[PDB]
């Protein structure tokens, strides 16, 4: 006898692609398990076959090899069990510490929540960069997109996202607390390393969950794991807490799910993705939301990265995520090697949530600075070919120059938000209106240490009051002027 | 009767059936399945078999899983109990509030009017707002291009042209969120409840609300603009109403065709689009049109790829637009609301012989003083000095204060009926309140409230 | 078992079995045949037949014809014994010196270190040349990527890496030549001989050649990569040594893919080539590491079909590099060699951190003068140098001459420029750019610092060009 209904057999296999006889009553995106122990999620249901995308190397699938049913329920172990652990895209761990102490579990492949169990995204996500917080600000529930060319400071502004998430998770209000998630598609596993160990060192790995599908892993591996992670962080989000994930990339996602529906056969559309590429990213991207009261009042909050090529935001897959997200953030290469770093385009950047996602001590500098910016960036493109200006555009060209030089900012330092706003202030005040222009981010570093060692009362001052108060502005007025002049000699 | 799933590729389900295949364009109900799962019908591929395109997604269905004939396109409830509602594509409510209880069944496929159908009169749809009305009017039974990104007002522009046209011309409007983004309907939502042109306790709620979400497949982000265009053919046809219809987004729409033309295996056209683009489009765009019973308006919001007017998806949509509202943040970073662009701004029913004759002379008037101070602005005679004074005092008058921002600003909202638009500005380039100061124009309804605070300012 | 061929297009050639039918990865040895031509099975089409594609020329094959499964992929010779010897991609000797004299062999194809193999040391690795050793340094025990389009110095640059680095290194070398020219293969065998890197008499051989050119089918391109490799693999795990791995050139491997992919019955991808572009990249790249057990310094030559880097073969493969030098043709026009771009070319080890601060400041400075320098150029084409501020023709008579002394007259490529070879160290170098940086040398003519080694040899030339 020979059960066709909940066993099959393989006609061919080639390319990770098994096509299977039998196999009847397989349900669509089911697991199903080869008779050398891969496993393989049925994706296109035929009638005279089943096409079986392969879960490792093919070597060991054959012709004739039993496919077999086991009702295999597609899931990752969740929890605060994996918090500092890095795994592969099913949850295995990957780092050689033992297993996953796991208790609950939850499938891969979720709806996002509708239109009722969700609020209006009120709570800020500090990244510690300058230019985000002001300018791009992010908040709990919202997705922002992180895009631009390779080697642009993409992973860069996500890492230092993620360090600066330490001061509130090792404070005592539980509120503001916000677990970490990192999801590597389609990286080198030594690339992989040296991120982990960057976190280690910076002591963020205690609260942050490393998933990895590297380029060795086969392609339905990197085409679950972010849907795997998204999973993991909806359980801090529906039970109270906050969460912040990094799809890190969704552009090599995008190409282990085009190889797989290239090799089933589905018909290729522009760049040769199929058809339902852009139903694959906002299905997950939705799934990161602000939760009301009711059901929660947590959070899952999305930064996809997408490579594009040649600076082409309207290539195909750069065109999906730009429009699903809720905002992004434009890292060029000009502006890289011209000293702008982080990379961050502030004409083109947006974020739609904007204020909604800030504090009131920031939301003050922020739209003052956000105007004066706009003001220069028309008349910049003259700056140079002037020299004899009028003092209406000298103005903007000069204190322009000055705050753009306030938005550049070192690696690995992520910033609290009441030491942001000092430095903006500076700015938009125009206390550094006079100093030279190449010796800003030099002054700005050393004035950090200086407000930082003697003024530790100064910074508590502005984040209790919630603005920079008359109290404050006057003392420091005296504090900058002083050190101007004694830094520039 | 009942058929079977033949195959499941994706969102692409194939269904045979034995005695009587359904037509193109039918609905079909999936057996045993927890949630409804509505299957529309494309092709019929030979051999007693259909390929269908599914609203939903396909996890969990097995080969040979019932599948109904209801013997109909997607049929969706509509009437007055459809405003203040939130329903999908498919008809079902999303908003948690129990079942839209209609006394009618309208299928969202529909044939477009006949040219017998068609009204040769050239009527003018008043918005009430001065920018719009003035410069670049509604015309009934058209369609208006909706231009600029979010954080200008764009919502905003949204509710008022759902309260005025409510108040005035005595006509309901509806909401297609054509992929619209899951927190931005909830914001839409409850940005509409607390202005008022939504009530969720007495039914006299002024939107209907239709959402095809992002995550939702192509199949339904396809549809949903249908659907909501099947609400708004109640008021319309049944009850002759002058309807309006928001279309949020349109490239999403033509995004969401190009999706589906792909998954069905058929070769793409230049730039990826779909062959039948054009069709696409038109078929649902002349559903937008004047009749004999009334009419349905369309504000649809324009999104560019790649800041390209020659692709073929805004060249495309821009045949049947008969009107662009230009959405701008440099109006808006200067006080302005709305932040409407007065020169980007324009209408084919800008026409002495459309509109009045008065209405054409004294609107070309500001057209004209408004370019000629941007010429000024970048540097004068009597005439020079006059028209920057008279130019400031235009710009201030064209903003307008909304009964949707009045919990949101403080300031009472003023509709402003046609002829009152037209008075206003002719005053202001014939020179009667050049004796008047600029900042009685800021923030007012009609000219006679400028007045009255320059009497009270004095 | 024995099998029979059923079709033969071009390299790829289908087989049928009987009973026992292979499996994937197996090399399938065809009878009949004068010299050895093997095919590895790549897919299972059905009906007892599996489609291979062959290692050497496939005329001469007829329907029917004998074919013996070894029941195993392509194993080759591994161990010391290869040192001085040039391998073929199936494990061969084409240098014509006996029988590779070893009894221990490795398959081609293997699993890629897991993530916990994985080391994270990066200490730099001077090459003695500017460009590299300042804006984007190499790193040992680390993968370095050598971009370019077609003649622009990749192989130049390759050779003068292997005459700087390999020379001075106790430790074994792979140089794997996948599908470029054969006379390339030679110029380098009989260069190591002469300087004692290869040795033909004594067992002192540092350097292990293997070489699968393009005179090759495609079979061979596609997996002589893979031979290479597994050579370097032996040195890294069971020796436990530093290995140097030079590839010229790892797209070819990608190419060779693109060939047979019509064939195999595949659906194109983007540009032509296959869908599994990244999935064969990653298997492959991933197994080219430095790992717990041994480090690997690789160092790949990439082509840029085109000249553009956009191309998803180059496009796919900077991921795969801690360290990348994109060259230009824009720049080697201009006789800038090496043809570096300073503005593209990129290193994980440039931080303040690692490299220490004053080698990365200098690094930006001349990145900056350089890029401003860049938007300029085609402002001041049109309305002249005259409209420019003193502040600004400052930085563009700087840039010009920065670019200039990133210009070096490598030991290699002396019978192109004319120039004698200079190696320049680390700490010139900085010195050398910082001095241009400060405006130390705004008197000294713009071209004493073209094609010089140290900053030196500028201020020696500036003054024989005043006669
Ligand atoms: N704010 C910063 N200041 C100084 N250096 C920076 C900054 N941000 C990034 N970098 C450097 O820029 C390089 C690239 O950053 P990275 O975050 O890897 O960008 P990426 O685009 O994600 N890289 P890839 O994934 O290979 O395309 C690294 O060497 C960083 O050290
Ligand atoms: N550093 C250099 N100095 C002087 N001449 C050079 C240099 N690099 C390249 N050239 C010249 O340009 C030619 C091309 O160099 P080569 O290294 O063969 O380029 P390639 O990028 O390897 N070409 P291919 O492998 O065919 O894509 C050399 O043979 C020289 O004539
Ligand atoms: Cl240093
Ligand atoms: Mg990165
Ligand atoms: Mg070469």
């Amino acid at each position: 006898s020979v059960d066709l209904e909940e066993t099959g057999r393989v006609l061919s296999i080639g390319d990770g692609i098994a096509r299977v006889h039998g196999l009847r009553n397989v349900q669509a995106e089911e697991m199903v398990e080869f008779s050398s122990g891969l496993k393989g999620m049925s994706l296109n249901l035929e009638p005279d076959n089943v096409g079986v995308v392969v879960f490792g190397n093919d070597k060991l699938i054959k012709e004739g090899d039993i496919v077999k049913r086991t009702g295999a329920i597609v899931d990752v172990p969740v929890g605060e069990e994996l918090l500092g652990r890095v795994v592969d895209a099913l949850g295995n761990a990957i780092d050689g510490k033992g297993p996953i102490g796991s208790k609950a579990r939850r499938r891969v492949g979720l709806k996002a929540p509708g239109i009722i169990p969700r609020i209006s995204v009120r709570e800020p996500m500090q990244t510690g960069i300058k230019a985000v917080d002001s300018l791009v600000p992010i908040g709990r529930g919202q997705r922002e997109l992180i895009i631009g060319d390779r080697q642009t400071g993409k992973t860069s502004i996500a890492i230092d996202t993620i360090i600066n998430q330490k001061r509130f998770n090792d404070g005592t209000d539980e509120k503001k607390k916000l677990y970490c998630i990192y999801v590597a598609i389609g990286q080198k596993r030594s690339t992989v390393a040296q991120l982990v160990k960057r976190l280690t060192d910076a002591d963020a790995m205690k609260y942050t969950i490393v998933v990895s599908a590297t380029a060795s892993d086969a392609a339905p591996l990197q085409y679950l794991a972010p849907y795997s992670g998204c999973s993991m962080g909806e359980y801090f989000r529906d039970n109270g807490k906050h969460a912040l994930i990094i799809y890190d990339d969704l552009s090599k996602q995008a190409v282990a799910y085009r190889q797989m529906s290239l090799l089933l056969r589905r018909p290729p559309g522009r760049e040769a993705y199929p058809g339902d590429v852009f139903y694959l990213h906002s299905r997950l991207l939705e799934r990161a939301a602000k939760m009301n009261d009711a059901f929660g009042g947590g959070s899952l909050t999305a930064l996809p990265v997408i490579e594009t090529q040649a600076g082409d935001v309207s290539a195909y897959i750069p065109t999906n995520v730009i429009s699903i997200t809720d905002g992004q953030i434009f890292l060029e290469t000009e502006l890289f090697y011209k000293g702008i770093r982080p990379a961050i385009n502030v004409g083109l950047s947006v974020s739609r949530v904007g204020s909604a996602a800030q504090t009131r001590a920031m939301k003050q500098v922020a739209g003052t600075m956000k105007l004066e910016l706009a003001q220069y960036r028309e008349v910049a493109a003259f700056a140079q070919f002037g020299s004899d200006l009028d003092a209406a555009t000298q103005q903007l060209l000069s204190r322009g120059v000055r705050l753009t030089e306030l938005l550049k900012q070192g690696q690995y330092s992520p910033m609290a938000i009441e030491e942001q706003v000092a430095v903006i202030y500076a700015g938009v005040r125009g206390y550094l209106d006079k100093l030279e222009p190449s010796k800003i981010t030099k002054f700005e570093n050393a004035f950090l240490s200086h407000v930082i060692s003697q003024h530790q009362a100064l910074l508590g001052k502005i984040r209790t009051d919630g603005k920079i108060s008359e109290e404050s502005d006057a003392k420091l007025k005296e504090i900058v002027t002083n050190f101007l002049a004694g830094f520039e000699a | 009767t009942t058929g079977r799933i033949v195959a499941v590729i994706g969102a692409v389900v194939d269904v045979q059936f034995d005695e009587g295949l359904p037509p193109i364009l039918n609905a079909l109900e999936v057996q045993g399945r927890e949630t409804r799962l509505v299957l529309e019908v494309a092709q019929h591929l030979g051999e007693s078999t259909v390929r269908t395109i599914a609203m939903d997604g396909t996890e969990g269905l097995v080969r040979g899983q019932k599948v109904l004939d209801s013997g109909a396109p997607i049929r969706i409830p509509v009437g007055p109990e459809t405003l203040g509602r939130i329903m999908n594509v498919i008809g079902e409510p999303i908003d948690e509030r129990g079942p839209i209880k209609t006394k009618q069944f309208a299928a969202i496929h529909a044939e477009a009017p006949e040219f017998v159908e068609m009204s040769v009169e050239q009527e003018i749809l008043v918005t009430g707002i001065k920018v719009v009305d003035l410069l670049a009017p509604y015309a009934k039974g058209g369609k208006i291009g909706l231009f600029g990104g979010a954080g200008v007002g764009k919502t905003v522009l949204i509710m008022e042209l759902i309260n005025n046209v409510a108040k005035a011309h005595g006509g309901y409007s509806v909401f297609a969120g054509v992929g619209e983004r899951t927190r931005e309907g909830n914001d839409l939502y409850h940005e509409m409840i607390e202005s008022g042109v939504i009530n969720l306790k007495d039914a006299t709620s002024k939107v209907a609300l239709v959402y095809g979400q992002m995550n939702e497949p192509p199949g339904a982000r396809a549809r949903v603009a249908l659907t909501g265009l099947t609400v708004a053919e109640y008021f319309r046809d049944q009850e002759g109403q002058d309807v309006l219809l928001f279309i949020d987004n349109i490239f999403r729409f033509t995004q969401a065709g190009s999706e589906v033309s792909a998954l069905l295996g058929r070769i793409p056209s230049a730039v990826g689009y779909q062959p039948t683009l054009a069709t696409d489009m038109g078929t649902m765009q002349e559903r937008i049109t004047t009749t004999k019973k009334g009419s349905i308006t369309s504000v649809q919001a324009i999104y560019v790829p790649a800041d390209d007017l020659t692709d073929p998806a805004p060249a495309t949509t821009f045949a049947h637009l008969d009107a662009t509202t230009v959405l701008s943040r440099a109006i808006a970073e200067l006080g302005i609301y709305p932040a409407v662009d007065p020169l980007d701004s324009t209408s084919r029913i800008m026409d002495p012989n459309i509109v009045g004759s008065e209405h054409y002379d004294v609107a070309r008037g500001v057209q004209k003083i408004l370019q000629d101070y941007k010429s000024l602005q970048d540097i004068l005679s009597e005439e020079d000095k006059l028209t920057v004074s008279r130019a400031r005092k235009i710009q201030r008058f064209l903003s307008q204060p909304f009964q949707v921002a009045e919990v949101f600003t403080g300031h009472l909202g003023k509709l402003v009926p046609l002829k009152e638009t037209i008075k206003g500005f002719q005053q202001i380039l014939a020179g009667e309140y050049d004796h008047l100061p600029e900042q009685a124009f800021y923030m007012v309804g009609p000219i006679e409230e400028a007045v009255a605070k320059a009497d009270k300012l004095a």
